[PDB]
């Protein structure tokens, strides 16, 4: 009942240790919703973009640390606004195993620092919205101890920012998801 | 039963400086993290500072260099030393508490209190 896509930010500002953090957490959250309605697709983004695995895909080899652990940094720049559109036009089409009554949930792992993108947010959010995606935000690093990068995962997250704005060093992030499917 | 007291707030001349405080009451007071919010009226909103045990010390562009938060973990109070006020400055200040397990760096504060008034003039 519920498509939840993953944009993982693998710019240059994400060290190593904190990617590695952001691949336990995505892993951590299917291993939690196996065995239930949930299907999972990711990509990752900087200046480039790879979908590591398709909703199909993950539909055909249902084990997250197989899926996972290939996952190697691009670096670069962080096109972050250009990274949503991605998603919405191409891991949300019905031609990638996603569902078209479905929940749409996008989880975005960041630092919060675009950099280099030729899109706004505000060029991508309304597209996002059309769709009726969700989106929850994880802010790693040091995403909460700048306000320029505070006030853009507002801008990125869902229209109650106060239920989709967590951190990568703990899950409360699934548990409000959860919570969420549990209600839906 | 959850108090949030700011005090330390008034009138106080371009160049100087004051020491706000926060003192609270009626939680756990190390469960939180504390921060410090402003609203001038006719203006918008904005974040100040943030202080976790677990997540450090947060603060805005117009706070970084020139202000300093602190905490007194023994009396539950948090401390927001500014230095180098000026007139833009001037606004009801507040303090605010935030769950830290969300690890947010008082993004989304759970509890306000009732603000202070703070003037700058020249
Ligand atoms: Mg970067």
């Amino acid at each position: 009942d519920s498509d939840i896509a993953f944009l993982i930010d693998g710019s240059g500002s994400i060290i190593p240790h904190d990617f590695r953090r952001m691949k336990e957490f995505v892993s951590t959250v299917m291993e939690q919703l196996k065995k239930s309605k949930t299907l999972f697709s990711l990509m990752q983004y900087s200046e480039e973009f790879r979908i590591h695995f398709t909703f199909k895909e993950f539909q055909n080899n249902p084990n997250p640390r197989s899926l996972v652990k290939p996952i190697t940094q691009l670096l670069g720049r962080t096109h972050t606004a250009t990274g949503i559109r991605k998603v919405v036009r191409e891991l949300f089409n019905i031609t990638n195993g996603a569902r078209k009554n479905a929940f749409k949930i996008l989880v975005v792992i960041t630092d919060g620092e675009k950099f280099g993108d030729p899109l706004g947010y505000e060029d991508v959010i309304p597209e996002a919205d059309r769709e009726g995606v969700i989106r929850y935000v994880i802010g790693v690093g040091d995403a909460f101890r700048s306000e320029k990068s505070r006030q853009e995962l507002n801008t990125i997250a869902s229209k109650p920012p106060r239920d989709h704005v967590f951190q990568v060093n703990n899950f409360e992030a699934l548990k409000t998801i959860q919570n969420q499917l549990r209600e839906k | 039963q959850v108090q949030l007291v700011e005090s330390g707030g008034g009138l106080v001349q371009a160049g100087g400086s004051l020491r706000l405080s926060c003192t609270t009451s009626g939680f756990t007071f190390d469960d939180y993290a504390i921060g410090w919010f402003r609203q001038a009226p006719g203006k918008e909103r904005e974040g100040v500072s943030c202080i976790s045990s677990s997540e450090g010390k947060y603060y805005s562009d117009s706070a970084k260099g020139r202000f300093t938060i602190s905490s007194d973990n023994a009396k539950n109070t948090v401390y927001l030393q500014m230095n180098n006020l000026k007139p833009e400055d001037t606004a009801v200040y507040y303090c605010a508490a935030e769950w830290n397990n969300f690890g947010r760096l008082c993004m989304y504060p759970d509890y306000w209190g009732q603000g202070t008034q703070v003037t700058v003039s020249s």
